């Protein structure tokens, strides 16, 4: 039994709805959807061999006669990011998963590069369309952007970090291999 | 659903023991292998004490289920391509354990725990934004799949945190590095009472393993770094 999932990748802006599809080459008695957490744990989202289930902003519908299932996510949150698997059936047969990435809506961007101590450079408060490139130099280290959520303040922000033990290296030149916003604040 | 150990480093030819305890009442146990680039491959199923099915796995992959439905998997004559996340599930609806990550190496010579440092907020950031970002760096470690968490005033925090999805290579042609950020309000950072810790769980060697080399045996350990609110 074959299990195809669509799409393979999904970038969204938070707020957007999206649908993950799962097709299967045969009749099934069980179908499950999962989410995998960063450290490897599969979280059960739904058991639905047929019909509809709702839980918070997630929904699932399994049209068993037509051998497919939809996983519907309403108003994606950054916290929805990760890999979603579809499995059917005592063993389960897993699909290869959909990787979901949900970025924040940064309406108030405030790009800046800071120096931190106790040598590290922080690029922060840019919008989600900005791409942070790696360094061509193997003794300079640049992480990809990631989004944090200061929950209690309804505030989200993107950041990447650069560091190095090259003397040449400094915060002003640190993200040069990247397309920085023009108005970026250098303290 | 429970699995031990969390993580296990071994050497070609050795033996790996993976343990699982299902949800109370469940009588079925399923084992799956999740190898980077292949997704989930079915290995074994046990019900009521007995082996009911096998994926495409040679007999050196062995196991059993105990009368209380707990299960173990024994992988003999270990090979490099046995490295994977091994996942246990129980009972209809299947529920997953956290998995045992197995690494099989040619030798232990390259296992190093991380060095962990915490970098305090820029004063500029505080002026410009009313917010303070602490950065954590874990460097020089191998193997990967560490667990980095932030702690403030004795409690683990999740709000305001962001940790890299993957590590980067230190010589991309190799030990790893990892970063994470914690953001708090500037008021929070300015409180001298406040205590911040970046904690990295590293998975390394155990008693079982033989270490010769001069430096400390790179054992499974927690390496931390800290920062205080402004004095
Ligand atoms: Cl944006
Ligand atoms: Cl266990
Ligand atoms: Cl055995
Ligand atoms: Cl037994
Ligand atoms: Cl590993
Ligand atoms: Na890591």
């Amino acid at each position: 039994i074959q299990v195809e999932q669509s799409p393979p990748d999904l970038i969204l802006q938070e707020g957007a709805n999206s649908t993950l599809r799962c097709n299967f080459s045969d009749s099934v008695n069980n179908l499950q959807w999962f989410h995998q957490n960063p450290w490897g744990q599969l979280i059960n989202l739904f058991y639905i061999p047929s019909g509809t289930k709702q839980n918070g902003r997630l929904s699932a519908t399994t049209v068993a006669t037509e051998r497919y299932s939809l996983l519907y996510i309403s108003s994606s949150q950054t916290t929805d990011s990760g890999v979603y698997f579809c499995a059917v059936d005592g063993r389960l047969y897993f699909g290869r998963g959909t990787q979901l990435t949900v970025w924040p809506d940064i309406q108030k961007p405030d790009p800046a590069v800071y120096q931190l101590r106790d040598s590290v450079c922080l690029f922060t408060d840019f919008d989600s369309q900005t791409n942070v490139s790696q360094s061509k130099d193997s003794d300079v280290y640049i992480t990809d952007k990631c989004v944090l959520d200061m929950r209690s303040m309804d505030f989200k922000s993107n950041s990447a970090v650069a560091w190095s033990n090259k003397s040449d290296f400094a915060c002003a030149n640190a993200f040069n291999n990247s397309i920085i916003p023009e108005d970026t604040f250098f303290p | 659903v429970t699995q031990s150990p969390t993580h296990l480093i071994k050497t070609r030819g050795q033996q790996a023991t993976l343990r699982c305890s299902p949800i109370s009442g469940h009588t079925s146990v399923y084992w799956y292998q999740q190898a980077l680039g292949l997704g989930l491959q079915f290995l074994l199923w046990y019900d009521e004490g007995e082996e009911r099915n096998r994926g495409n796995f040679p007999p050196r992959f062995s196991g059993r289920q105990f009368p209380n439905y707990s299960s173990e998997l024994n992988v003999n004559a270990l090979e490099l391509e046995d490295s994977a996340l091994y996942l246990c599930a129980s009972s209809e609806t299947q529920y997953f354990g956290p998995g045992t990550r197995l690494l099989v190496l040619e030798d232990l010579k390259n296992v190093f725990p991380p060095e962990v440092a915490v970098f305090e907020p820029s004063e500029a950031e505080i002026s410009h934004t009313q917010k303070a970002t602490l950065v954590c760096l874990a460097t020089g470690f191998y193997p990967d799949h560490v667990e980095l968490s932030w702690w403030v005033n004795g409690k683990e925090v999740h709000s305001g945190v962001c940790t890299d999805p993957q590590p980067l290579k230190e010589q991309p042609a190799s030990r790893y590095a990892l970063s994470s950020r914690l953001r708090v309000s500037a008021t929070f950072w300015q409180n001298p009472r406040n205590h911040f810790r970046c904690q990295v769980q590293f998975y390394g060697l155990s008693e079982n393993d033989e270490w010769t080399q001069d430096r400390a045996k790179p054992v499974t350990q927690i390496v931390s770094a800290e920062a205080w609110g402004r004095a």
